[PDB]
This record gives structure tokens, sequence and C-alpha cells, in this order.
RNA sequence: UCCUCCUAAAGAGUAACGGAGGAGCACGAAGGUUGGCUAAUCCUGGUCGGACAUCAGGAGGUUAGUGCAAUGGCAUAAGCC
RNA sequence: UUACGACCAGGGCUACACACGUGCUACAAUGGCGCAUACAAAGAGAAGCGACCUCGCGAGAGCAAGCGGACCUCAUAAAGUGCGUCGUAGUCCGGAUUGGAGUCUGCAACUCGACUCCAUGAAGUCGGAAUCGCUAGUAAUCGUGGAUCAGAAUGCCACGG
């Protein structure tokens, strides 16, 4: 470090909206009560929900009731 | 003020700032706020942080900004590869809902050319 | 789009569809009825659909089961 | 020759109830005015009467004592 | 920081037992996170770099080093010495401290996130990454912004080949697809 | 008139209305020292961004650079800060 | 006049680098969106008009009396007024364009119907040269009705505020 040519380094409390209490040091100068984190990871639910495009027969079957 | 994609618009009534989401119009906004129980007149900049939580929980039961575009873009891509009449107009940039082509249809084409 | 009950299709077609499963793969089906839809037990069958003057051929895939034969045969030409 | 740009918002500056006064004398006392698109305005007056500081309020160089100022939306000053 | 204390004994043993290492140093270590954006279009305005430089300075707590044009190129209409981009190189605790916040509170705010690409490697076990928008960080106000500035983040590791470069990041819960 | 290369015949010099280019300047730093540093070019990866911009690591080792021609030099740099 | 006639099915009159005519919706605050609340004329209806009720977010689906009609149905008129929100933004203006679901008429809706729900949200911020209509219940603005018609009006023909 070169003696105050870098901005402030404030220890902020990363207080996620659904628990997941954290603690960091960032150049915000202000706290944050933020949304989802890496523990609240919507990486898997949306990963498996990729199976929504495909197939046309299956929609036909319900539409067929005559 | 953070929702599924982003809530840039504060300073506005809740039934309108919510319409910035790609997937919520003037109608879904009423259903979300009625589901939460937040009075429609509230201004987001004055909404309590315990109620923004309830706001976020709703849009998780409806297809919203992110996956909607992949849902749409694939459907158009599905038809384009199909070679149907609906597909073949998309690949050329022409109206698909049985509109005119003699004089109108500037939205699909663009500015004129001599 | 048609109506909730009873999607509407043709007679001489479906009778000629239920034989092409009886007799398997054969010559392309010269057909004219663009106003009939497609069905799951049609896949692998080439239908020579009328565009207005002649019989353009196809090779039906799965996704063309909720559709009608007509849009798979452009009526006019361009450029 | 000048470099024209895209049209600004129909309201460039709006300030009402704005009243800024230097220690001794008042420079602007309860102003209420609007500046619209394509309006050409000339500030004139005596020496040291606040012409240069009035522009500073518009661009937010120094803060008004009261009344609030709202700036245009697609400005290229 | 709050990730280094984890690596020094856990990730070591998650790889020593995996890749058949008899030494605490045949296992790779991640040594620096270079970080930069090339503003490029600062030809119109210097404020497009004066304000942009404060964006890396607002993410990394380090004043950026402005980069310059190495060789004149006629097509891009630049010559030697233009300031066309800022650059930050992080090492040590500030390397680990930023590494913590990126993979925890910055990745999950990417719009349209479907995992992290895994084939972006350079034959020696280094990772490169883009974000396409800088508002994904909790240090951007959405009101100080005027453009859509992106970034290039290149994790530089000491791994000898790519196939173990994944292991180093995977042991940190890296959302590889 | 002045500078560089060939003719010029391995010391110097050497002609033609022989074959090719340049100069009539610039610089209070572009000079003196003390520190530190090392390019071209291609390949691979990466937001816009591309044949060519910034970035990372690989091959390569001066094919780069020198205030302005050509020749001789230059890493101990004579190049860059 | 064994085809310049007759029958059938599919396609076309709905095309599209462009140019012109006639109109509709607008670029907002004399306004948009909400809530309750007003004051008319004219006309159509029997393989027709369709109550009341029930269900459907909605188009509407079931049952279903009445009317050949100053009797019953289409028939809730809208601008207006009272209160509330919006505070000049490509916006709570604009409603084009595309993606899903549906309702109906009709043997059949892809080429080619209308309407409804959800979503999406494009040009457009008063229009160059130039040109059009109109003298009193007129111009401007607001809705209603009818013929053609199984379905299909931004047109036509009428009616009132
Ligand atoms: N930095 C300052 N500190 C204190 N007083 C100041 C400052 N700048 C201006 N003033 C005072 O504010 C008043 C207005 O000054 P300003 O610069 O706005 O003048 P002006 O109206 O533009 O006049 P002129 O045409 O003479 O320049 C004067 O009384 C001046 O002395
Ligand atoms: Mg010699
Ligand atoms: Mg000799
Ligand atoms: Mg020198
Ligand atoms: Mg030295
Ligand atoms: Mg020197
Ligand atoms: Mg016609
Ligand atoms: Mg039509
Ligand atoms: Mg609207
Ligand atoms: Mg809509
Ligand atoms: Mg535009
Ligand atoms: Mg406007
Ligand atoms: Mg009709
Ligand atoms: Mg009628």
């Amino acid at each position: 470090m070169k003696k105050d040519i870098h901005p402030k380094y404030e220890e902020i409390t990363a207080s996620c909206s659904c628990g997941n209490v954290m603690k960091i040091r960032s150049t915000v100068g202000h706290d944050l009560n933020l949304d989802v984190c890496s523990k609240c990871h919507p990486f898997f639910t949306g990963k498996q929900r990729d199976v929504a495009t495909g197939g046309r027969v299956d929609r036909f079957n319900k539409r067929f009731n005559i | 003020a953070r929702i599924a994609g982003i809530n840039i618009p504060d300073h506005k009534h809740a039934v309108i700032a919510l319409t910035s989401i790609y997937g919520v119009g003037k109608t879904r906004s009423k259903a979300i706020l009625a589901a939460a129980g937040i009075a429609e007149d509230v201004k987001i900049s004055e909404l309590s942080e315990g109620q923004i939580d309830t706001l976020r929980d709703e849009v998780a039961k409806f297809v919203v900004e992110g996956d909607l575009r992949r849902e749409i873009s694939m459907s158009i891509k599905r038809l384009m590869d199909l070679g149907c009449y609906r597909g073949l107009r998309h690949r050329r940039g022409l109206p698909v809902r049985g509109q005119r082509t003699k004089t109108n249809a500037r939205t699909r084409k663009g500015p004129r050319k001599p | 789009r048609s109506l909730k009950k009873g999607p509407f299709i043709d007679l001489h077609l479906l009778k000629k569809v239920e034989k092409a499963v009886e007799s398997g793969d054969k010559k392309p089906l010269r057909t004219w009825s663009r106003r009939s839809t497609i069905f799951p037990n049609m896949i692998g069958l080439t239908i020579a659909v009328h565009n207005g003057r002649q019989h353009v051929p196809v090779f039906v895939t799965d996704e063309m089961v909720g559709h009608k034969l007509g849009e798979f045969a452009p009526t006019r030409t361009y450029r | 020759q000048v470099e024209e740009a895209s049209r600004s918002g129909k309201i460039v500056f709006e300030m009402e109830d704005v009243c800024y006064q230097v220690n001794g004398k008042q420079l602007v006392k309860d102003f209420s005015a609007q500046v619209l698109r394509g309006d050409k305005i000339a500030l004139i007056g005596p020496n040291g009467c606040g012409k240069t500081t009035l522009l500073k309020l518009m661009l937010g160089q120094l803060q008004a004592d009261s009344g609030r100022i709202h700036v245009g939306t697609k400005l290229e000053v | 920081a709050k990730l280094h204390d984890y690596y020094k004994d856990e990730v070591v043993k998650k790889l020593m037992t995996e890749f058949n290492y008899n030494s605490v140093m045949q296992v790779p270590r991640v040594e620096k996170i270079t970080l930069n954006m090339g503003v490029g279009e600062a030809i119109a305005d210097k404020k497009l770099l004066d304000n942009a430089a404060a964006d890396l300075a607002a993410i990394s707590g380090q004043k950026p080093l402005i980069t310059k044009a190495r060789k004149s190129v006629a097509g891009f209409k630049i010559r030697q010495g233009y300031p066309i981009g800022c650059k930050v190189t992080l090492r040590g605790e500030r390397m680990w401290e930023f590494f913590e916040r990126l993979i925890t509170i910055a990745v999950p705010r990417i719009r349209d996130f479907r995992g992290l690409s895994a084939k972006s490697f350079d034959g020696r076990g280094n990772y490169s990454m883009g974000v396409r928008e800088q508002i994904i960080f909790p240090e951007i106000d959405y009101d100080k912004v005027d453009r859509v500035r992106g970034l290039d983040i290149t994790i530089t590791t000491t791994a000898k080949s790519d196939e173990e470069g994944r292991a180093l990041l995977a042991a940190f819960d890296f959302p590889f697809r």
C-alpha cells in the first residue's frame, strides 16, 4: 500500500436476506442487507429446470379427449 | 430495492416499479401485491425491508425475467429450424400474423430503402 | 385454436394413415388435405402435400404433431 | 460550427421556492422559474449580483439554502 | 483472510489425497488475480476513463494502473501512449479477500446465470472470465453509472496443466457447468 | 556545398552526365549522473472487441528500438522509466 | 361450340427492394388510470333477438322464460360530473410487433377470421416544399344503431350528447 492513494477499506456485515450471516471488508463505506448469496445458490433448481422445452406429443395427449 | 433482475425504479408506487421486471405487467403487479397484502399506494422508498422479502417470494412462483428469455428465444428458434410458415417468416423478418405486405409492415422491416 | 373439444381432421387421410402403419414404409403418400392436422402415429411417413400445383414431399418429425400439413408447403415463390 | 446532439428533455431547469443568500446580502430570494427546450435566456444585471453563482446553483456547484433544483434529463452541458 | 485459513489445510488435503501428491507443493496454488477492463472508446472523452478508473478502484481497494497503447493501429485510430484502459493486479490478503466476495456475493448477481464455463483455459491451468456488466458488485450505486462497463478477470495459477486447474477452483465451490 | 552505401580489386585513397537515398535541423531535456527494466512476432484464453486495441501465460530471443537517410554498432545496453 | 363451354379438389385475388390516395390510433395534464353517479335519439329481431339464474379472471358455457314486437331482447351509452393517484418522463403517454394459453361461427381458421387472458413494449416528443374541410346546432369532439352477413368494418348509411 502507498499511504492513502487507495480508497477506504470498511469492514461491512454481509447480512443476507434469508439468513446466511457473513462478515467482510469492502470499499463501500456502508453496510448492506442484500439478496441471495452463494449458500442460497439458485444454481441447481434452475439447472434442472432446463427441461421445459421439448416434446409436442405430450401436450397433444391432454388436448385429446374426444 | 432489489428484485429478481433489478429494481432500479424507487420513488414510484409499488404497482408500477414492479412492472420493470421482465414478466410482470400492470396486472401481475396487483396479484403479487394482493398476495403479499401490501397496499398498492405504498412508495418503494418507504416500504419496510421485512416486506420487500415478501415481495421477492412471490416472483419465484411465476416465470420471470431470467428464464423467460430462454423460454422465448428457444421457441422462436424451434420454429425457425422447423421451416414452417411461421419459421420461414422469422428467418426473413416478415409479418407472421397475417398482416399486409403491400404498403405497411414497417415495424418488422425498418426504415425504407430505394 | 380450433376449439376445446374435437380437433378437426379428414376422413380419407386418417384411413390412409392407418394403412401405412399396416403396410409400413412405402411410397410417399400423395395427399391434398392441407386442412388436416398431424398425429403421433404418423412419424417416419413422407406425405406429398399439395402446395397448389404439385406435391412437395416431407419427412415428419416429432414436433410436427400439433400442426397441420399446410404450413409445411409454401404456396408461392420469391426471388 | 457547433456540434448538435439529441434533443434534451422538455424541462431543462426547474427551481421554485429556491432562496440562496450570501452572508451579508441576498443574491436570490424565493426564485420560481422554468427553462424549457430551445429557450434562449440572457442573465443581465449589476456587478456581483449573483449571475455567476446562479449558474453554479443550476449545475449543482454549490448547494441552495432551500427550495430544491431539478435538472434536465438528457443534458450535455 | 476468511478463505486462506481454509485452503492452507483443507484444499491441500482435498487434493493431496486426490491427485496422489507426496508434497504440500506439488499441489497447485493460486497466486494472483489480475483484473482489468479496456475502455477503448475513451477517444471521445477522457471522463470515460477518469470515471471508469474509479470503478475498479471501487471494486478492488487499489488505485488502478492505466494501461497504454503498445503499438499504433490505424483501424482503431490510436497511437502509442493513449490511456485506453485501467488494470489492477491483486496479491496476498487482498487477493483472497476479493476472491471471497466474488464467488459469494458477486457471482450470484449475474443476470441469466446457468453455471460457469469450464473450457476457458489456456493449456497451462489459468482461468479467464468476463461479466458483461459491472453493476453485479455491491459497490456500484446504479446512480453513478453512465455506461455498461464490463471486466476481464484472469485467475493466474501455478498448476502445470488445465485438467488440475479445475480441481483447484472446484475445491473452492466454483460453479463449473 | 555536406552525409551514407556500392563501384573500390580483404590497410588508406581512387573516376565517369555510373547505381540508390538524404542535410541546410531538433533538444533546457531529447544533456550529466544514480537507481531499476527488457522487445518484434505468432499461438492459446478472455465483455462489447473485430484480421489488428487492453489483459493472462506460452514459444521465440532482438526478426524490435534509436528525434530524422544509409552504414557500423548497442544488453554492462547506446533502448524504456 | 368433343372446347374461348361443363363438373371436382388444391392454390391465387391477402405477394413486396418501393412510390401515391383515403382513413384510424397517437405523440399526453383541456390528459391517462381507479372508485362510485348521471342526462338521449334512432333502429333490428323467427332455421331470429336472447332475459333472469349458475359457472367461467374474459371472450363465454348450461339451463332458459319472453317477443312477430310503444309489451320482451340487443339496452350498461360515452364525453360529463365528485373524489383519489400520476408531477413532464419515451412516462401510470403511445398499444405497434412477437411468445404462450384459450372462446366462437363454420365440413373445415396453415397459407387467410374475429374476439379474450397473460406477457412483451417498436416508431412516435406536433410534422419540409406544399395542400384540404367548414358560416350555427355548422366546425370540432363523444358514443349508439343499421344494411351486406354463418363468421368477418378503422369503410358506408343513419342517430343523438
Ligand atoms: N468564493 C466566494 N466567497 C465569498 N463571496 C463570494 C464568492 N464568490 C462570489 N462571492 C460574492 O457573491 C456575490 C455574487 O458573486 P458572483 O460571482 O455571482 O457575481 P456576478 O453576479 O456574476 O457578477 P459580475 O458580473 O460582477 O461577475 C458577490 O457579492 C461576491 O462578492
Ligand atoms: Mg579499401
Ligand atoms: Mg586493395
Ligand atoms: Mg538521446
Ligand atoms: Mg544503469
Ligand atoms: Mg542517455
Ligand atoms: Mg382484392
Ligand atoms: Mg383480412
Ligand atoms: Mg396503456
Ligand atoms: Mg396487453
Ligand atoms: Mg428512436
Ligand atoms: Mg414527451
Ligand atoms: Mg355480420
Ligand atoms: Mg345485422
